[PDB]
């Protein structure tokens, strides 16, 4: 509804009068063609419009026309399962139209309007509405998907369109105070939902995996950071990751990434099942996918997408997990942008603002509580990757500042092959603290006092390893050796599983509980061995550890009976001798 | 070790430091150079 | 009111407005969006062609054809209650909670005006803070504003808990009553995450400490401005009650490096050429008022006292973030950080620790007569055994003297036994109580730093 | 046996600690809000005089 | 059992002083509560004569005074403008507007209530004086001269 004409064309760049009562940032198709701009410093009845593709080919006379609207979401049911680029477009659509590539100028919708659902409008005209409120569900893979209303609306409820058929585009009920309401509605990146509070982190999070929650949890609503050399997989545990979870809707989104990575992901994604229910993987997923070469705002726009979408999940009342990668490369389309525009750069070479969108990227998370009066998971875990090659380039000590969990992997430890390769020796978690509560209710009640104690085995094996060990274990006295033939436990079942076993690649907490405890507990009583002078090396072949060694492979369901009847024998080995 | 390295740094921020002030300098040139013609457009 | 329609240029940074003539410097004006929705702005730059307005959150969706500027206020100003304490308090003064405005009282400048150097005397009490090698070796005294240099691993915002609960005045040690100083706090939290956020909640609700603090908060996710402006709000808080009603205050910043973080965006929209390395280089300056309108007022009773927060962006104390604030504010602790890898808590250490004053608040008739003395003392001590523990490492386990066997397990004693203190609190007299045990194992003819009598007074 | 009687310890101190937090926090809480009553009906009685002032300024 | 005796002494030590300082906070806990209740209370308060404030305001045009009181707001924003153009004041105003309906610099426009708008100086300003405007100054302004008038 506003009509402009092109004047100048300086590549990206276009400027076109002919606009006035124009809106600060904005879509816009352009060309006679048409493609997706932006404004950006605005002027009189011109503004400067950002076309993002290659604009090539464009002459003057071309109208310019905006939707009066700033780059947005849309949000509803049906998003998930699919595959999409920066600005929402659903590739399949785009296969069928193009062929190989992806044209330019093509234009679509995320949810395909030839789908009928079928419903319930779960409540009764003649009430108020109120924003964020209930309104219907449809199924979609198993679930509850409970499509509300957009925040900032109330009123009157008249005439209500009963169950049966629809298809997306078309609308529901209604307020007799004018306006309709669609099924699902648009929100801005920028903003983020506003939300009835914070809520203190003080929930666990499952993962499964041993070494990561019990030594290094981040709390769910926590938010890590993983940097990770590639060549050196770091994506198993990202798979894994979606694999077991502790929330239920998956999303999983970076952007860019040295082409055939990113197919990896494509391609391994369908082939993994649920583990909870023994449905397709896909079914419960979201992913979005952005390739190097894409254009630039795209990419600069990708992970706040990401973000956005998971809100509305969030929203919802599920518990949700995004995951991201490529964090280190999200910076780059940063610097693109503010390289065509002139504003200084400042620190390495990542403008400012670099402590602060990057910042904002994390907060919106942790324990919301819903308008909608429940509780949902937003989670993030931060890839992250220098081929810069440091702990010290700016992106990474930014997250490090404002997240909380950090995660190394590290290819050395990696290559002696004991996967995952979570390097523990470098690597922390502030979160701990405020989850010893739930931590002591719920697994034992001496818990805390188990990690902290076990923690000090390694510690006192790496100041000693250190040096001596440049005279093999044969030189040292009594204990000394005792500490790192346990170290050896710790280092051969404690952590090292595996992602290739469906007895083991999953736990809960109770189950590790035993694990660590009876290795405190055969290692004390080692000491009283030593203490006495017994035969050392001795203890070292006793029938004992081998009911260690298989205690991985425990299955889940013979795991309580597992503890049952091989802790007490440990009881019995030492008076043997 | 840790000296030489420490040496190093001190090249790198003070080689990065010569461009900051370069770009900003140059930049001011652009702004001339438009400013400038903006006023051998006349009238 | 009269307002100006006529915006006519935009950009990221600042936008046009034309015909002014009394909008005039640093004005703080709203705008309107006309969609309900309000925004608001400083006025740097005026003139006799047109004003432009200091875009505070962004710029997303104006127009050139409605919308309109509106004087709000001509000089930033606020009120100042002594309602306040309790009140979990956002910047920008609309707070937190569910409870209801701020009754003003008096409405007063926010920049602050500099105070005549003739109307503030050298400092002369001593605050008791709970840790003890800070008030051991190095002095809060009162007036001061010492310096807490931090890093990523150290923990920066537990200690500068600690220091919060943990603070006391001691009027006897001098001789006087205790009523004489009603005890308060600022604090602003200015920057903190997540977590961050939710953990200084607690620390007040605990202690019930929430009773004489204030809590200016920030969130790190707001608009840039906001941040540049939380410190300045907090510190007149204090102003007021600390002059006119007279209380002993205690101001806490934190991690500053989130402040010239956020500072610097402004210049680089403005443009002033940051020839420093990423900062701009009228650094100083702002940084000056910040870290100076604390302190005593000759011909008045109460006063504050600075706490800089603040961690450097690598270890070189040469970023200029840590730096510029050696010179503004006096003294410097710091944290080192292998004191941490061995595990004592909290770490602060005491080998570039300092206190610019410590010759005041001091010895007899205020403190105790052996602060003086057994400062260097201890210093002295500490000295010899580093000098030590590098020639074991290049020489020899027995190529040393047994003159230094002393010295050795004197550092171990200063080491864990000392310095770490646990969160069990110590008081004053405790301290040097300790400090003399400290001392002990030394033979007695080598401590030239001591006068004779309290030799035998104490052992 | 010494442990048998540092546990029942614990007991005395405990109970007569919640004991002492139940009850206060009681009279108390009830207290409270029964004083906050009472100052709004304080208030009550003479009002007007406010709204007076503040239409006066802004009339002419 | 002679052990029996050391520990029975300090049992009692530790935990007494752990019993009155944990009954402090309970104590602080109830004036926290009594602090909270009040404060609670001057809201109410205070937003109440604000209230009223309102509806005696919204009740000036209803109230037989109104035309009287127009011009001379009128008068008041007319007057910050040093050029001047336009008018605009509702087809309720406007009527009975006969003082600078007669005088101006000419011509009277439009319409949008508690209060009046204009236009001076070419049409770039847009200079207006709403009543509540001053209102949400003024009520910010007697702010505690109120409370202390009222609880006075």
């Amino acid at each position: 509804m506003i009509q402009g004409v092109i004047q100048k064309i300086a590549g990206p760049a276009v400027i076109a009068k002919g606009m006035l009562g124009a809106r600060m940032y904005d879509i816009c198709k352009v060309g006679e063609e048409g493609l997706v701009g932006e404004i950006i410093r605005l002027d009189g009845d011109t503004a400067f419009v950002q076309v993002y593709e290659d604009t090539s080919g464009l002459k003057v006379g071309e109208p310019v026309v905006s939707t009066g609207l700033p780059l947005a979401v849309e949000l509803g049911p049906g998003m998930l399962n699919g595959i999409y680029d920066g600005i929402q477009r659903p590739l399949e659509r785009i296969r069928e139209k193009t062929g190989i590539y992806i044209t330019r100028g093509v234009v679509v919708h995320a949810l395909d309007r030839e789908k009928k659902w079928a419903w319930t409008p779960m409540v009764k005209p003649g009430d108020e509405v109120r924003g964020g409120m209930v309104l219907g569900t449809v199924p979609e893979f198993g679930f509850t998907h409970k499509i509300l209303v957009p925040p900032d609306v109330r009123g009157r409820v008249k005439e209500v369109k009963p169950a049966g058929e629809y298809t997306v585009e078309e609308p529901v009920v209604v307020l007799e105070d004018g306006t309709e309401l669609k099924m699902y509605h648009t929100w801005p990146v920028r903003r983020a939902r506003p939300v009835q509070r914070k809520l203190d982190p003080n929930t666990p999070f499952l993962t499964g995996m041993r070494i990561l929650d019990v030594l290094f949890p981040v709390a769910m609503g926590g938010t890590a950071a993983i940097p990770g050399p590639f060549g050196s997989g770091k994506t198993v545990t990202q798979q894994s990751l979606a694999k077991w979870s502790n929330a239920d809707v998956v999303v999983y989104v970076g952007c860019g990434e040295r082409g055939n990575e990113m197919t990896d992901v494509l391609v391994e994604f369908p082939e993994l099942t649920d583990p909870k229910t023994g449905g397709p993987l896909m079914h419960r997923t979201v992913l979005i996918a952005n390739t190097s070469n894409m254009p630039v705002a795209a990419r600069e726009a990708s992970i706040y997408v990401g973000v956005t979408i998971a809100e509305y999940f969030r929203d919802q009342g599920f518990s949700v997990a995004l995951m991201a990668d490529s964090t280190s490369r999200w910076a780059e389309a940063l610097r693109e942008i503010s390289s065509r525009l002139e504003e200084m750069p400042a620190e390495e070479g990542y403008p400012p603002y670099l402590a602060a969108r990057l910042a904002a990227f994390y907060e919106r998370a942790g324990k919301v509580i819903t308008l909608g009066g429940e509780e949902g998971a937003v989670t993030i875990v931060g890839a992250v990757s220098p081929p810069g090659g440091d702990m010290s380039e700016p992106v990474t000590q930014s997250t490090l500042r404002i997240v909380g969990a950090f995660w190394r992997l590290d290819a050395s430890l990696a290559f002696r092959r004991h996967f995952p390769a979570i390097n523990w020796n470098g690597s922390y978690s502030l979160f701990t603290s405020a989850l010893d509560p739930w931590y002591r209710e719920n697994v034992a009640e001496d818990y805390p006092e188990l990690r902290d104690a076990i923690s000090e085995l390694l510690q006192r094996e790496a100041g000693l390893q250190e040096i001596v060990q440049l005279v093999g274990p044969d030189a040292l006295q009594d204990a000394e050796r005792l500490v790192i033939e346990v170290g050896r436990i710790i280092r051969e079942d404690f952590l090292q599983q595996n992602a290739y076993h469906e007895v083991d690649a999953y736990c809960s907490m109770k189950k590790a509980y035993g694990i660590m405890k009876m290795i405190l507990a055969f290692y004390k009583e080692a000491e009283a061995a030593i203490k006495r002078g017994v035969s050392i090396d001795e203890i070292l072949q006793l029938p004992v550890l081998e009911r260690i060694g298989r205690a991985r492979y425990v299955s889940e369901e013979e795991f309580p009976a597992y503890f049952e009847e091989a802790m007490k024998e440990i009881q019995g080995a030492f008076k043997a001798l | 070790i840790p000296g030489i390295r420490a040496q190093i740094r001190f090249i790198q921020q003070v080689l990065e430091q010569r461009e900051r002030e370069d770009t900003f300098r140059l930049k001011r040139i652009k702004g001339k150079i438009e400013a400038r013609e903006a006023e051998e457009e006349g009238g | 009111k009269k307002e100006y329609t006529g915006i006519t240029y935009i950009s990221g940074p600042l936008l046009f407005v034309e015909n002014a003539k009394d909008l005039a410097y640093g004005a703080i004006v709203d705008i309107k969006d006309g969609t309900g929705r309000v925004r608001g702005g400083q006025v740097i730059e005026v003139s006799e062609e047109y004003a432009v307005i200091q875009v505070f959150e962004e710029t997303t969706g104006l127009d050139l054809a409605t919308t309109s500027v509106s004087l709000v206020e001509d000089v930033a100003r606020l009120g100042v209650s002594k309602e306040m304490l309790g009140r979990r308090f956002n910047g920008i003064g609309k707070p937190i909670d569910g409870l209801p405005p701020i009754t003003p009282e008096k409405r007063l400048p926010i920049t602050g005006l500099p105070l005549n150097p003739v109307a503030r005397r050298k400092p002369e009490q001593f605050i008791q803070t709970g840790i003890s090698t800070i008030d051991v070796m190095n002095t809060l005294v009162r007036g001061q504003k010492l310096p807490i240099f931090s890093g990523s691993g150290l923990p920066a915002n537990e200690i500068a808990a600690q220091i919060a609960r943990q603070a006391t005045v001691r009027p006897d040690l001098s001789g006087e009553g205790e009523k004489e100083e009603p005890f308060a706090v600022v604090f602003a939290a200015m920057g903190i995450t997540q977590r961050e956020l939710s953990y200084f909640i607690q620390e007040f609700e605990r202690t019930g400490a929430l009773s004489r603090s204030v809590l200016f908060l920030n969130k790190a996710d707001d608009p840039t401005i906001e941040r540049i402006l939380t410190p300045r709000m907090a510190l007149t808080v204090a102003e007021y009650l600390a002059f006119e009603h007279d209380y002993h205050v205690l101001v806490i910043l934190t991690d500053m490096t989130n402040y010239c973080e956020a500072l610097r965006e402004i210049g680089a929209a403005r443009e002033e050429i940051p020839g420093r390395r990423g900062y701009p280089g009228y650094m100083y300056t702002d940084l000056a008022t910040i870290y100076e309108r604390a302190g005593v007022v000759e011909g008045k009773k109460g006063s504050v006292t600075q706490i800089p927060i603040l961690s450097m962006p690598d270890d070189d104390r040469t970023h200029p973030i840590p730096d510029l604030t050696g010179y503004i504010t006096e003294g410097q602790i710091q944290l080192s950080r292998e004191l941490h890898r061995k595990g004592i808590y909290p770490p602060i250490d005491p080998l570039p620790s300092l206190s610019r004053l410590m010759n005041n608040g001091v010895g007899k008739g205020k403190t105790r007569e052996d602060h003086k003395q057994v400062s260097d003392q201890l210093y002295s001590a500490y000295a010899n055994g580093v000098d030590i523990r590098k020639l074991v490492a290049i020489i020899g386990e027995d190529a040393l003297t047994e003159n230094d066997r002393r010295y050795l397990q004197f550092a171990d004693a200063f080491e864990r036994f000392f310095i770490n203190q646990g969160q069990q609190n110590r008081s004053i007299e405790e301290s040097l109580q300790i400090a003399w045990a400290l001392l002990s194992m030394l033979p007695q003819g080598e401590l030239k730093r001591i006068s004779k009598d309290h030799i035998g007074k104490y052992y | 046996e010494a442990e048998a009687k540092a546990k029942a310890l614990e007991a005395q101190y405990r109970e007569r600690e919640r004991a002492e937090t139940e009850a206060l926090l009681a009279r108390y809480r009830e207290r409270a809000e029964a004083e906050a009553k009472a100052v709004r009906e304080k208030a009550m009685a003479r009002l007007d005089e406010a709204v007076a002032l503040v239409l006066k300024e802004v009339l002419p | 059992e002679e052990k029996a005796k050391a520990l029975l002494q300090a049992r009692e030590r530790a935990l007494e002083a752990q019993y009155r300082a944990a009954l402090r906070r309970a104590e602080s806990a109830g004036e926290l509560l009594v602090a909270t209740a009040r404060t609670q209370a001057r809201g109410e308060v205070l937003e109440e004569v604000r209230r009223r404030v309102r509806e005696a305001l919204e009740a000036l045009p209803q109230k037989p005074e109104w035309p009287e009181v127009v011009r001379k707001l009128a008068l008041e924003a007319l007057e910050a403008l040093p050029g001047a153009k336009a008018l605009v004041a509702n087809p309720e105003d406007l009527p009975h507007l006969e003082a600078m309906a007669r005088e101006r610099g000419v011509e009277l426009q439009a319409e949008p209530r508690l209060g009046v708008r204009a236009v001076g100086a070419e049409g770039k300003t847009q200079v207006e004086n709403s009543l509540l405007a001053r209102m949400d100054r003024a009520w910010d302004a007697m702010s505690s001269k109120v409370a202390q008038a009222l609880w006075g």
